[PDB]
């Protein structure tokens, strides 16, 4: 009942789970597709960084803030060794300005 | 005999309840076992309103008293196996009681 | 006398649940014994396989109050016309506001409790006489006797 | 018309009379525009009159109806003055 | 098992291949007959597009068959014209 | 659930089912259908307590468990004369032979 | 309804149904329908738990669950062995 | 012999659960139809038996041997198991004739010299005699099995 | 889906026995395999229903979603019937850990929303708030299947 | 066979080895070996229900017949939960 | 049939199990097998009546639905101290606490 975008640099992935499900329980789903293990990638909401034991709900994600044609923005970063990748989501292609026909 | 046979089946069959419903619609053809496995287990002699006209056409029942004898075994068939007070259930009920004035109108009077 | 039929004709349904409740779709069976069913939590909707002359009634599944299907109290499905399917509307009737005290009042103090509540003995009875489907079939019938 | 209900602590409540008439104990009384409740406050007979309203407009609503709120601080009292008026 | 759909300016988008099949295009060119491709690129799409694309698969492929109250599927006038071409050239 | 009863008053005797969730007052509908007098003329007992027709079976005692088909539970019968109803009145059974010494 | 009454004069009140049971009583009535039965060497503590036996076997025919055994004291059963007999069931 | 076991080589995993107020005697057909008494399940016992697919079984009350039901049936036979999930026999009392259940009562209290004092008809005395009877049952069963439908 | 009921349209009679304190939710894996709720069971009864073979099953507290059994396994899928005797599913309770057995008890008596104030460690109050679910012990039974299916 | 555990205020609990190892805290704390364990922070009223607990385990565990429900009273219920936890039971 | 028990003597608690066909006597030995004292320096009580060592459990009372493996029957254990046997002294187990304000 949450949709999400979870975003770490160029990559962006599309993904529902479950308010009641949980941080580490995204985390599984992300290492199940980008085979990447659980315990290097750091899950964002805007610019706080999400705990593997709190439920996605309990995160501030909501079905009414989630939804599948808005979808709320997870930020995601890697561990090189001992450092944190720092949270860099590279925004999307600009829209042309508003065409004066629409005005 | 046959003609009476004939009118005591064909009344029960024909016979409308109050709201204009047939209450035969249902005893006219029974299942197949494919269909309803359950009633075939429950019930020892499976029999219809058509299994006893045919009877009638081949005359099978001898007297008025055997006819009623089969009439009264799928009804209460019909009340084993049904909830009580099923739909089903007291029509059987109904369906009893409409043969049991049939057969009294058309055999003495 | 409030029964579903047999009927061998199958109905398609949409239960559509427009109640702020959990919704418990009540399927009444040939010899007229409500049977609860699966709950519809609020604002969802569902196609279920039912048939033709199936009598079925909803209630709030935590506290037993009384729900309304196309602004009556009993739905039954017609015959599907070209297969689209007929739909079963589920919403709040408007309680008296007694009935909706009592439904707050009950809700928020423990049943041993109700005794220590400053009101009248009769209101303790009424919160004590918790809705119920059976005592509610009772009331339907004798309000279908009197339509005859 | 209009009718006039007044609280215990005398604050008036101005409602439609048909408003009002949802109560058998008021269309008893009416059975004259005015109403004194002394053992009923406004806090309460204000939502009491809220429940008039609302009765009122979604009694035979076919699409939707919304659930008539009664905070715990009230319940009881409005219980109270709920089972005293017949509304 | 999912799907990756490139834009123009080169983001990734992973979405669930189901989801993306509700594009004939993207169908026609995931459908060597021997096995299944993960990646198609649209040389053509911007990645603010292309993000809208996967936005209505999320929403055809949740909202279609549901029962109660489906809700209108927004597009902002700024992205409503490139979302039109994109959209007749997926066949979304 | 079900619970199954003995409705008796004097030496009239009535079996019925009824479900625990039922109530006293469609208890008192059945015995009107057979014994042709209506519920403001009954009065229904568990053993010397009168049931309020408003009250279900199972908020009176009568369980699934103390109601089985095989061990009716026993409501008593009072009908209203004039003024005043009838003392609750249930004439005994008859009694059973001493135990023959054979089964001792 | 069908009212069924025990030699010291004791009227059962049991759903026809439940009384046909007893292939005695569907005899006594499907055989010229009344609604009395009167039986003249029954005792009523016995007639009774007859009663009380339809109602068994009604409700416990075709259950899937679990029956329970449809007790009789030593006090009453020989003279309901006799009934029982008497009856078909 | 119509009512037998069958020869499969193939293992049933069962579960006798005994649901009944009686000693329960498992009583399972041979190949050549033969009843053979098995250990006694005690009343609201379940145990996990290794038995065949086809293989046929009986319930009884191990005292009295009045007639038990499994599945709501007289006879237990065991499917396939799928997916090594064990079969399930659940053992209950049948709902006897009110005489038959008579029958047992006085029977249980009266020793079998005595059944001629009891003042009965002479027919109900041979009845009290007549005790159950596995065989009897059987031979019943299978008129009733040669006949394609119950 | 590795847990999923087979269409097969040779019919299955089963009679669903619940002999847990519960009221039993029985629930039929559909043919992609996602749980379908059916009528509730009431504690101690038994009822006759319409399966057919190879279609899978599973039980459940209709209350809480607490795991039950069947025939003391987790899955029931009905046998291919023989003579047309019905099969039987016997539903109970399983030994629960003390642990999720006392969740259970404490989750009964406390409101979701008040877990938040019970005087006890986060990690226990995240397995209170943790509520039992169909979805969850499926994904687990499914690993489970691949485990003793590797080898 | 027998293992001896004591509680807070000093109940002693003797109970079958076995039954004690249903508690991986227990299997680790015993796993020669000794026959005492001491908890600081559990009392009786609640170490004697955790041997209940392994009284039931052992006896129900793999039981084809229905399995009853392990009851727990609202005044034990957090108490048991903080010790289940620490055992491991 | 099993019978599940708790054997208490002052602040010692054995839980076993034994058949309701076993005797007061073999319980005596389960207890001298692990407190290391014999039958006939031990007294045990069901209640407060003393139990005969050659009763069967289920004749003293203990059965299959009174010593339930998640409800144990108590047997009370009394110790001879020269020519006389101490009192059956059972010392109870720690009270809960006051249940708090969210479960009230
Ligand atoms: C997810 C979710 N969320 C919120 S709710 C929900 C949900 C809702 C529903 C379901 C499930 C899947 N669906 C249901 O529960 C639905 C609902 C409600 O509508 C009842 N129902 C049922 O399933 C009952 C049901 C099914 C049935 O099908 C008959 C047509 C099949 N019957 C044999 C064929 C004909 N019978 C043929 C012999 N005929 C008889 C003939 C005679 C007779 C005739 C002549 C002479 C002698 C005779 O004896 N006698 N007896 C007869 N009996 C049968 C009769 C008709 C019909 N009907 O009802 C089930 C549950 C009971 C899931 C989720
Ligand atoms: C604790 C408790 N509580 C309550 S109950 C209980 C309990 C329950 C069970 C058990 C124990 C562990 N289990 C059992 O007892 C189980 C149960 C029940 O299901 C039968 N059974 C058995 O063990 C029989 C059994 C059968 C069999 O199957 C063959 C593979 C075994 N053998 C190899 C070969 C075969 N023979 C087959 C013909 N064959 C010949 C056939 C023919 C022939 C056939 C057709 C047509 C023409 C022909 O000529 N001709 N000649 C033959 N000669 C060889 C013969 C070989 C038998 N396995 O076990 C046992 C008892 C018989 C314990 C407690």
């Amino acid at each position: 009942d949450v949709f999400l975008m979870i975003r770490r640099h160029k990559t962006t992935i599309f993904t529902d789970a479950k308010e009641s499900s949980t941080v580490f329980e995204l985390k599984r789903i992300v290492e199940g597709i980008l085979k990447r293990p659980p315990d290097e990638q750091r899950l964002y909401k805007d610019d706080q960084l999400l705990d593997d034991g709190k439920t996605l709900g309990e995160c501030g994600f909501t079905s009414q803030t989630a939804r599948p044609q808005a979808p709320a923005t997870v930020g995601l970063a890697f561990r090189a060794d001992d450092t944190f990748e720092a949270l860099c989501i590279e925004p999307f292609s600009s829209p042309p300005e508003l065409p004066d026909v629409m005005k | 005999l046959t003609k009476q046979m004939n009118a005591i089946i064909d009344t029960v069959i024909n016979y409308k309840d109050s709201s204009g419903r047939q209450l035969s619609e249902v005893f006219i053809q029974l299942p197949s076992r494919k269909e309803l496995p359950e009633y075939y287990e429950l019930i020892r002699k499976p029999v219809d309103f058509k299994k006893i006209k045919e009877r009638i056409r081949n005359h099978k029942y001898r007297s008025l008293g055997d006819l009623e004898k089969d009439v009264m075994l799928l009804c209460h068939n019909a009340q084993t196996f049904n909830l009580e007070g099923s739909q089903i259930y007291e029509d059987s009920i109904v369906l009893q009681s409409v043969f049991k004035s049939a057969r009294q109108k058309i055999a003495k009077e | 006398v409030l029964r579903s039929v047999n009927s061998r004709e199958p109905s398609q349904v949409i239960f559509c649940n427009r109640s702020p409740r959990v919704v418990l779709p009540v399927w009444l069976n040939f010899d007229g014994e409500p049977q609860p069913y699966p709950t519809l939590p609020p604002g969802t909707g569902r196609r279920i396989h039912s048939y033709r002359g199936h009598l079925w009634l909803f209630r709030d599944a935590g506290t037993h109050d009384g729900l309304l299907v196309n602004q009556t109290e009993l739905f039954v499905p017609s015959l599907n016309v070209d297969g689209q399917p007929i739909f079963a509307n589920i919403t709040l009737p408007v309680y008296t506001l007694k009935e909706r005290c009592l439904q707050v009042v009950r809700s928020l103090v423990k049943p041993e409790n109700y005794r220590r509540l400053d009101i009248v003995r009769s209101l303790y009875e009424d919160l004590e006489d918790h809705p119920n489907v059976q005592k509610d079939l009772e009331r339907l019938t004798q309000e279908r006797i009197a339509h005859q | 018309m209009y009718v006039k209900l007044i609280s215990s602590d005398g604050h008036e409540f101005i409602v439609k009379r048909e408003h009002a008439l949802t109560s058998g104990t008021i269309k008893a009384m009416l059975s004259t525009n005015e109403v004194n409740f002394r053992e009923i406050p406004s806090h309460v007979l204000s939502k009491v009159c809220m429940y008039f309203t609302y009765k009122v407009r979604y009694t035979n609503s076919s699409t939707e109806i919304p659930e008539f709120p009664i905070a715990p601080e009230i319940a009881l009292e409005l219980l109270m003055a709920a089972n005293f008026l017949d509304c």
